């Protein structure tokens, strides 16, 4: 349901 | 043309974000975790998340 928590750019 | 696995919710006005159904043609992406897609609708530009999105 929660997508992958965004990377670091 | 790629496909949004996720909906990519930008928070800034520098990425566009795409809910999942959506496509978007990928720029450039061969390292960086966040590559740079146009969308074909309006034609605007935003980074796309690697994350979010797949080949398809």
């Amino acid at each position: 349901a929660f997508a992958p928590p965004l990377p670091r750019r | 043309t790629f496909v949004a696995l996720y909906d990519y919710e930008s928070r800034t006005e520098t990425d566009l974000s795409f809910k999942k159904g959506e496509r978007l043609q990928i720029v450039n992406n061969t390292e960086g975790d966040w590559w740079l897609a146009h969308s074909l609708t309006t034609g605007q530009t935003g980074y796309i998340p690697s994350n979010y999105v797949a080949p398809s």
